[PDB]
Order: C-alpha cells, then structure tokens, then sequence
C-alpha cells in the first residue's frame, strides 16, 4: 500500500500530549449550554476581587475573629506604632492565605502590584490621624515617626476619609546583598503609626479597630504552573 | 496566558490504583468516576461551583508472574477488557456474569506491548453543568440524604482478564488517568482551608485562620 | 580636546581611534540619571616596572565607592549601565614596550585550591588594582585567585584574549586608549551587588626596558566613565 | 556552509549512563540536566557566553535477566516511567513516593520492544538566555556561593519500572542522548588550555601555553 | 481504514536524524528574546579576529609570557637569522594553539590564506632594516641572505614602519615529491633576516622584541567536521 | 488520531524496492560535479567499437 516510516517516540504515553480520540460514546445528543450568570474566563479574575488579610495573628487569635482586627487606642504617648508586616512572599506573612496568596501559590514566578485598602470601624465622633509608611526595598524598618515620615508616606485624617488606599508592588524575587544580612530588609514594610491621638467626645468609647484589605492593583504575569504546599 | 481556565484545568492526574489477579475468582477491578478522589485535584476543582468538561482517560495496565508450581510456565500475550457502565447501567458481580456482554457498555480490548488504550466520554449528564457543591437533599427518591445530587452521575469503570490460565498466575495493576477537556467554569469560590476528611461530604475539623506570629509589630 | 562631564574636565588627542564594543554605542531602553553620575571617575595611577606582570579592574565594583554612583548603587540596586574607560599611560621617547588593554565580559575566575571557590577580597579590591604574578600561586592556599599571566587566570591561552574588544598601547607609536562597552547582560536589569558583568585587564606583553637614567617606572591611569545609566527605583 | 552555528553545534551525544535494577528498593535513576558532563560537548558550548536553545533528548533502554533462584522464570514485557522535574518541582527519594504521581511532573510511559521515546523540552529560564560562565554569586539567595547562576536550571530527570516482579531480578540501562536545536549564540570566547578538573567551577592547574621545540631558528 | 505499508527502516533511532517530535511543555509561554550585542552567526567569525602566534618555545619559556616574543639585538655578524618556523600542518607547528588554529582542529580539509602582521615594540629611536621571506612548497629553507632573497620576500624598514604584513597561503594536504624525503620541505617556510644591524643612540637600549600576529586573509573553505585532539 | 491500516508486505525487505531512506550525513556539501571526458550512457557504446577475434585457437 502506500509506503509509511515509524519515528522514534511513536508508541508512547506522554502525559502532556494532544491528540484526538476514539469517542466512548457516539450518538448521544448531549444537553445544550444554559446561561449560568458568573463565568470565570481566567484565574485573574479571582485575583481582582479583594479579601480581608489577618494581620493579628498573635499566636491565640488566629482561631478567633480577632485576627483580623487592629486595635487602636488612645494612650498617653506622644508617637508610636500601630501595626508592621514585611512583604517577604511565602515565608509565613500575612498576605499568603488570603483570596491572591491562595492563586499565587499555585505558580513559581510572578511579579505586579498591590492594592491595600484600610478602613477605620471606629465611632462617628472620633478623630485622628495616622501614618501610612511604606519602606522601599534596602531600607530597613524605620524606629521614629520622623524618619518613618521622611520616607514614602500618606498622611490618613481619619474624621474626614474613612478608607485610604496604599499601592505598593510586590514581586516573587528578592534581590538580596552581598554583605549585609537580615531575614527581611530587601522586601519592604508597611508599617503604620500614631500621628495624633484619638480625641473623642463624651459618652463615646475610644478603643476603636481596622480593617485591612488587599487586592491586585493592575494585571499580574504569572509563569510555570505548580502545586501548592497547603496540603498534607 | 497561563492563567486561563483551560491551561490551569487540562493537565494529568493518576487517580486510581487496582490489582486484579486472573484466578482468585474475586479478582477484578472497579471504579466510580467522580473528582474527589485526590486531595490536589479536588482543591482545583472546587475553586468553581459549576462545571461543564469533556474527559479523556488512559490506562496503564501491567503484569507481573506469580509464583505457580514447577514444569515451564510458559505464557502468550494477555489481552484485558475494560467496560463502561454508562450512568443508569448494569453492574457486574462476578468476573464470569452476564452484564460483561451486554451492548450498551462499551468496553475496549487491548494486547500487551501496544500502546496504552485511550477513550473518550463525552458531557454525560441530564442537566447542564456539573455541581461540585450542592445544598440539598438527593432528588428524585423516595428517601433523601444530604448534599449528594445524583444527577452529576458519571459512569463506572471495570476490568479483568479475558484470557483463561491455568498454568501461571497473573496478577495485573492499573493506572487509571484523568484528564479534563474544553473546560467551562461558573460562580468562583474561595479556596479550601482545612483538612479533607471524607470524601463523599465536606466535613471538616476547625483550624486557625493563619499561621501565627510572635507580635504584631 | 578638552571634553567635560558635570566638573571634570580631561584632554585627549583630536586624532585618536577609538574602538567601540562590539560594534554598537550604549543606549536606553526606569528613573535615568544625569545629575552626578556622568563624571569622569579617574582612579589612581599604578606604576609599571620591569618586573611588572599586570593588572585587573572588577568594573561595577571599582566605582562602588567613588562619589554619588557609589551611593547611587546602595540606595537603587537593580540597574544596566554602559561604560567608557580611557587608559593612556605617559613614558618618554626613550622607553620601550607593550600593553594589552582588554575588557573581558563575565571573567570567571579560578581558585589555587581545586576543590573551593575564591573569596570576594581577593577577586575586587574597590578602586585598587588586583595585579597577577609571573609565577604560579600553589595549592597550600585555601581560597586565593590563580593569577598565572600566560593562562590570564581564566584557564585559557592568553594569546587568544584578543577576541574581547581589545587596544594595543605601543610606547614607539601609540600612547592612550579608549574603549566603549555597552550593557552585556541575559537578563534586562540585574542585581549590582552579586555581579560583576566586565573585567577590565592590562597585561604587559613586552616588558619596560630603558637606559640607566631614565626614570625607572611608568605611570599608567585609568578614567572610567558611566554613560547611559539608570536604576530601578 | 558547515561553518554555521547549527551545523556546528546540532548534534547528538551520549552524556549519561546508569543502571537502575527493579527489586533493590534503592532502584531509580537520577540525571540533574547541564551541559558540564561530557568533556567533548563542554568545550564546544564553552566557545561563546551567551546561548539559547531548544533540546531533545531520546532514551535507549535496554534490560538483562538477572540470576534468579530457580523454576521457570517467565516474564511479560516490561514498562518504563521517565519523569521531568521542571525547575522548582517537587523531587522523589524513594521508588514508591508521591512526587512520581503529580501533574506537572511529565512522564513518558514507554513499554519494550517499540522506538525509543523522544521528547522535547523548550527554552525553559526565567531569564533570556542561557549563561555558560557567570561572575558574581548566587543572587536571589541568603547565602551564595560563586559562580552558580541559579538561572539557568534545566530541570532533573527520574526513571523507574512501573512493572512489579517477584520471580525474577531485573537490571536496566539507559542513555540519555542530548541534542540542541535552533541555536543561537552571543559574545564569542576563547577556547579552553588546561584540563578539565572538576565540573561544578572553572578551576585548573596552569599548563604551558604550547609544545615546545628545540630552538627558534 | 487507509492502508499504509511500513518500509524498511522504520523503528530505528537514526542519531542523525532530523524529525518533528512532542514537545514535553507545552502552554509554557516562554521569554522572548532580547538584543544582546555580538551575535555569531558563523564560526568564521572567530577566524577573522587576529591571535598572538607563540614563536619563542624553546622548552622553558612555555610557561612563561617569554613564549610571544622574538628577541632581536644588535651583533657583529653581518646578516644572521631572526626566526623562521615550517607551515606543515598539524604536526606541533606554532600556529597550532592560535585562535586559528583552534577552529581548524575541529575539522578535515581546509584551504585559505594567511595573514601575519609583525610588530616592532623597541625604541622609537632604533632604526633598521629586516627581510621577511616566504619559500615556497618545494623550495627548501634558505640559508644565506643573498639566496633569500632572491626568492619572495617583502624588505622591512623599522624606523619607517612598525608593522609589516605577509600573506601566505596555508593547505590541509601537503604534496609530496616521491624520491626526496625530509619532515618539511613541501610546507613553506617563513624564515626572516638580519638585513642590517640594529644603530641606536646614546642612552637608548638595543635589545628589543617583536610581536607576531596570525588571522584569515579571505575566506575559508572547511568540510567534513570532526572532534579535536586537544583533550584526554 | 489518523486512522490507518497496514496491508501485508508491510515489514518486509525486498532486494529490489525503491523506497526513500534517512540519510545517515546530511549538511555535507559534497563536491560538485566536474566535466570529465567519455561519459557513458548506456552499454550499447561498449559494444558499438570493435574488437580482435581470436580466428586461430588451435591449442596453443
């Protein structure tokens, strides 16, 4: 008959082929698409949606709703720190169980930006002003509110704005240096502190609390697919 | 372009492992199609609560000599069967039972030495998507246990040797593989937390959010 | 004659061949700096005598601690810089030799020890020569550079070395210099404090011979210049 | 016209060899994938900095029959799994594990008697092009070591019988041929003096520059 | 089905071949490509490039940066030898290590040019004058002044000129002559003489060096690639 | 995938076939062509000159 050649690597199972197949059931009549409202096109769409990120793990509140509360007070010291996390991927931060660590867990390289909405769940009468600070990569963790404030920073009034937005980018590489050592310095901070006070009016109560969300600000690039380490 | 629905679903997964021996007269295999058999597979699943897919399996079947008595085992080539029940099928029992020849189960035949047997099943369902999650009693009965949704019924799977022996024994393997196709996704879902315990329902024990730290500065 | 960059100032001869890379002039693509990072950083000036063997210049790292680019490169360290290095050394009519003036891409370096690696304060001194030795380096040491002239410390022949973009400087005929490497690199923008992603190697082929009363060295000075730098910031 | 750089450096060449036998339960072969393994192949790679390249690799496997203890050893046709690890997969220790079963580790299955099995692998690094000589320490690290360049990983390569055997002992060989496809290459180099001592680093003994000669006249 | 006929030679692995063959990662995406300055296209390329030619071995200066320089002084002998080394190939000849005659291992048949530029790196006072002479393949070395330079040769005015060029050819294949036998009399030679000696001034040194330089004049023709000897 | 079906004499290696083969080297360049004098095309031109016959035999 008509002349062929086998090539090698003919009869094999490579488990990342495509080719056609024998159907296992021909003239069935399968039952038509329906209009489901919903249709995820592309893992970057879960990613875009933003979720709440537990920023006070404090080794008993983590099984707890306390976890996801800052608290805020109004103490009798003229400047200090609210909270601190470092930006560190995959070494147990804050950022890796919420709606994006979950996806991008899932790949080995990806590189974009973050989105960090605050809002402050505190009374209607109350009134202050916090610093938001964030600590490029290099520069260590600032210790003072004055070289806390000479870095980048936005100033949040909290009687007058009761959400404020922080972009910050966030990569899967830290470029280290040679000489000098430390767990995280070249990955960034995004620590906050005590401008004012918090000066209230009677019959209100000063203990107040924030929430903390995080996004994906612009497109991601994610590359090589893998499987994730949140399993047994 | 790597975050697409079809480039995170369409890939391999070996999702079963059975041995059946040609003379014990209990030796055959037997499968129930469903996703939940591996725990890195069903976590994928479950980010979508419906799901509409083609599938595409493909059997690795081996063999291994047992040890018979004296006087030159010798041996041809075997050849296997491996039937589909369609949903709403009949089921066979014994290795030697009527519903093995039957014509709406649709088996392949297939020597050793040739490549692997892949067939294809289509979207077999009465509804139109799949639901990995289902709040619900079982419908269409008359007694009802929860969250089980009969109508994401997939088929059934069973194998065994059509080769009589007498001289050696010959217990065989199977690798059954698993591979979603033109896969279309509705109504994400935020990913598992806990550990799965069970297969068939999605109980769970109570975990922490998180992993802790010393402070919160 | 008379070119100047920010403040300072040098002077070159109007008919001078310059040979440029490997055939393409340094480009952009970032914050890009102008401010005080394109200024001739002149380095200090080494003496060739008889018994000279020569010399080697780690590039990204001899201008780490000269000026604002030196603390540019702390506070900004991702970043893909073109160069521009001018050597003219100045000897009399009545002294003779040769020098070989390369610019060796990725000079990976060997070790006396076969089985460890070299240190980082014997591969660049900051804006200090690291000079070879005519004879061989032996293996008592535990982490020092092999610096054997005729194998270039690389393993390799160094009469082959002219396949770098290369100057001769004949004290008879030639007396300066002058080499322009682009940004040679994989990938777009690198680390700075784990690379060193140029070599710059004078290495005396003919020795220096003279008269007795002459003077018995010869100063040799290196200018580097950065031009067409920026930063990820 | 064979002076170009395809025709110079798109060949073939055995660069590994190692024997794997089925019943030791320490069985398995292991190749990290570089170029630094064969001297031949080394020294034509090492005459330029830069490269880019697809590859191609095909096995040759063979099998020889143990000595077993006695009685009509018989046996079927054997099954080989030869499993890719990309760069920042998961890695097997022993036979039986996990980490043979995932999804994006893919394995070619691949019974006796039939042609080779050839894959073929792309450019595979984050960055965009492969580095043959790198000065500076490992970036992207806490501790670094010189020289490394952890950008240019390949992968490794894994390979075992998915056949269990009880009657007799069987031992395997494989090549691994290795084969660059659509090469491009950058900033040529000169072409290595002294012997090649070890395969990790670029450290050697210094040698004379040429043979000698009695005089120069 | 359709009806296919497997010819002879069809299960076999051919390690010459050239067939498609399934891409074991497929939907990877990977990096495009990026203009690296210096690409080669050709390995003629490394050819054109001019290397240092080892003339001075002499059994000790091999380890030595002494092996690239020919040494030249001012004697009391009218008319004697600077240097001359053979063109038979192969054989432990000077251009052997070159950035030549490395490429030219890796191969069979070749046939080209030569260029040899020579380099006078002494005073810039020291004048004199040098005869660079090339015998041909068949014309033994020769072995005074006047009958080298009856044959080929270019005269060399150092106080003019600090570099002078020869092109010779060089063949793979040497012609032998059947009855006169000697290791290399159908290679070439190219041998260079003391024209006139070496006048310098007062304070000036005599005793200078020359360089010497080896490329490809035009191009190459090599056929039929092979592995070098210059390994285990 | 495609759908074939191999006929009889199908491994088989007749001495008289003309099938195409894999080429053991390519990217050769083997040597041109040159006109070298008295080609010959056919045998009928070895038997068109004309030769001695041995009329005589006679034993010795």
């Amino acid at each position: 008959g008509l002349p062929v050649m086998t090539t090698p690597g003919s009869t094999q199972f490579l488990t990342s082929d495509d080719f056609q197949s024998p159907s296992a059931m021909p003239q069935f009549d399968v039952t038509p698409e329906m209009q489901i409202p919903g249709r995820v096109n592309n893992l970057m769409e879960i990613a875009e949606v933003d979720s709440v990120v537990p920023v006070n793990n404090t080794e008993d509140n983590v099984s707890s709703l306390k976890a996801y509360q800052i608290p805020v007070q109004s103490n009798s010291d003229n400047g200090k720190q609210v909270f601190g996390f470092p930006l560190q991927p995959g070494a147990n931060n804050v950022l890796n169980r919420t709606l994006l660590g979950e996806i991008l867990n899932y790949y080995t390289h990806w590189s974009g930006s973050i989105k960090l909405t605050f809002m402050f769940c505190g009374s209607a009468m109350a009134t202050g002003k916090f610093l938001l600070a964030y600590s490029p990569p290099g520069a260590g963790v600032p210790k003072n509110r004055k070289d806390a404030m000479l870095g980048t920073h936005v100033i949040w009034d909290v009687g007058l704005q009761s959400s404020c937005v922080l972009c910050v980018p966030w990569i899967s590489q830290t470029h280290y240096r040679y000489v000098v050592e430390d767990e995280y310095t070249a990955a960034g901070y995004v620590t906050c502190w005590y401008q004012t006070n918090i000066v209230v009016p009677a019959d209100v109560q000063s203990s107040c609390d924030i929430l903390c969300f995080v996004s994906a600000c612009n497109d991601f690039s994610v590359r090589m697919l893998k499987d994730t380490p949140f399993i047994r | 372009s790597e975050s697409s629905i079809e480039n995170f679903l369409c890939r391999s997964a070996c999702v079963y492992y059975a041995t059946y021996t040609n003379n014990s007269k209990k030796g055959f295999a037997e499968w129930v199609i469903n996703t939940r058999q591996v725990a890195q597979l069903r976590r994928k699943l479950e980010l979508f609560t419906y799901l509409r897919f083609d599938l595409e399996l493909t059997f690795v079947i081996t063999s291994a000599q047992q040890p018979s008595t004296a006087s030159s085992v010798d041996a041809p080539v075997q050849t296997h069967q491996i039937m589909y029940v369609p949903p709403g099928g009949p089921v066979p029992t014994k290795v030697k039972d009527y519903a093995w020849q039957t014509s709406t189960n649709p088996s392949v035949f297939w020597t050793e030495g040739n490549a692997p047997p892949r067939m294809s099943i289509p979207f077999i369902s009465i509804g139109n998507a799949y639901s990995c999650f289902y709040d619900g009693w079982t419908q269409f009965s008359r007694n009802g246990v929860y969250g089980i949704n009969t109508l994401n019924n997939m088929g059934t799977l069973y194998m065994r040797h059509v080769n009589e022996a007498g001289q050696g024994p010959i217990k065989s393997t199977v690798r059954i593989y698993f591979k979603p196709k033109h896969v279309k996704a509705w109504v994400p879902r935020p990913p598992r937390l806990c550990q799965y315990e069970k297969q068939k329902n999605v109980n769970f024990s109570p975990i922490g959010v998180t992993t802790s730290r010393t402070d919160i500065i | 004659r008379s070119i100047t960059l920010g403040n300072s100032t040098i002077t070159t001869q109007e008919c001078a061949n310059v040979v440029v890379g490997y055939g393409v002039w340094p480009e952009y693509l970032p914050t890009q700096p102008d401010v005080a990072t394109c200024r001739f950083y002149t380095l200090e000036s080494v003496q060739w005598m008889k018994n000279s063997a020569g010399w080697w210049w780690k590039l990204p790292d001899a201008l780490s601690q000269m000026g604002l680019f030196g603390q540019n490169m702390q506070y900004h360290y991702l970043g893909r810089t073109g160069y521009t290095i001018h050597v003219q050394c100045n000897a009399s009519k009545f002294h003779q030799g040769c020098l070989l003036v390369v610019c060796v891409p990725e000079a990976e370096m060997g070790c006396s020890n076969l089985n460890n690696t070299p240190e980082f304060s014997e591969l660049s001194g900051g804006d200090s020569a690291r000079m070879f030795t005519d004879t061989q380096v032996g293996e008592s040491n535990a982490k020092k550079v092999q610096t054997a002239v005729w194998n270039a410390g690389m393993g390799v022949g160094v009469g082959n070395l002219t396949i770098f973009p290369h100057q001769w400087i004949n004290l008879r005929t030639n007396n300066s210099a002058t080499l322009v490497m682009p940004y040679i690199n994989s990938v777009p923008m690198d680390n700075m404090f784990r690379h060193n992603n140029l070599t710059l190697m004078i290495i005396p082929f003919v020795p220096l011979n003279y008269s007795e009363g002459s003077s018995p060295y010869v100063p040799i000075t290196v200018t580097i210049a950065p031009m067409c730098a920026e930063y990820n910031g």
